[PDB]
């Protein structure tokens, strides 16, 4: 599975 | 057209700020809680900012807030303080179901102005284990925690919580199974505090998922 990252703030 | 107000208006903008950093993020709130991503607390050890509808409530000690974290998810339930101001009770969740149409209700606040919106609806799929669900409704950094809600029955299925590195893949939380017993059910509540991460990176539903496109 591909890696991801937070779709959170800065 | 489904009036998606009642969801919209329960939706909170939260910004956690310490040791000299910030995570910000959207939350659902319910009665005195607040539904919102694990990844907020990627630290715990400052100050939390909670604006909605009613206004703008802060936090002074984030290490006390008492926090229900869900295995295995991108998903915990903030107990907010005593004092701090209910939401009602009415949003309805469940678990995302094999054919789910879905779209994104959103809620922006501004200086002197805010402003809500539910996109198109498309389709999903589970991810592996079904933690994560694929989805491509067009999301922006910092839109995580958003509502992913159901077209069929109006109910929310997950929150929005990650993208692979060029953004042509979204995956959201899926809300897992008795949860609605959870937020009605003090006995099934597992309130605990202090928690944090210790890493900039984590592996969660099979996939490794990173505080920040590297």
């Amino acid at each position: 599975t591909e890696n991801l990252y937070f779709q959170s703030g800065t | 057209p489904r009036d998606y107000n009642p969801i919209s208006s329960t939706i909170c903008h939260l910004t956690n700020e310490s040791d000299g950093h910030t995570t910000s993020l959207y939350g659902i709130g319910f009665g005195p809680f607040i539904i919102t991503n694990k990844h907020l607390f990627r630290r715990n050890n400052g100050t939390l900012l909670v604006q909605s509808l009613h206004g703008v409530f802060k936090v002074k000690n984030t290490t006390t807030l008492q926090q229900h974290l869900i295995d295995g998810r991108d998903m915990i339930i903030i107990r907010m303080p005593k004092d701090f101001p209910p939401f009602p009770q009415k949003l309805k969740f469940r678990e995302p179901q094999r054919e789910e149409r879905i779209c994104l209700v959103t809620t922006n606040f501004q200086t002197k102005s805010m402003s809500s919106m539910v996109s198109d609806t498309s389709c999903t799929f589970p991810s592996s284990d079904g933690i994560f669900w694929k989805h491509w409704i067009q999301t922006k950094d910092g839109q995580a925690g958003s509502p992913l809600v159901s077209t069929r029955d109006g109910f929310i299925v997950g929150i929005h919580s990650a993208s692979n590195f060029t953004n042509t893949n979204n995956y959201f939380t899926s809300v897992p199974k008795n949860f609605m017993e959870l937020l009605t059910n003090q006995e099934a509540q597992q309130w605990v505090s202090g928690w944090r991460l210790n890493a900039d990176s984590v592996l969660w539903g099979g996939h490794k998922v990173f505080m920040s496109k590297p």
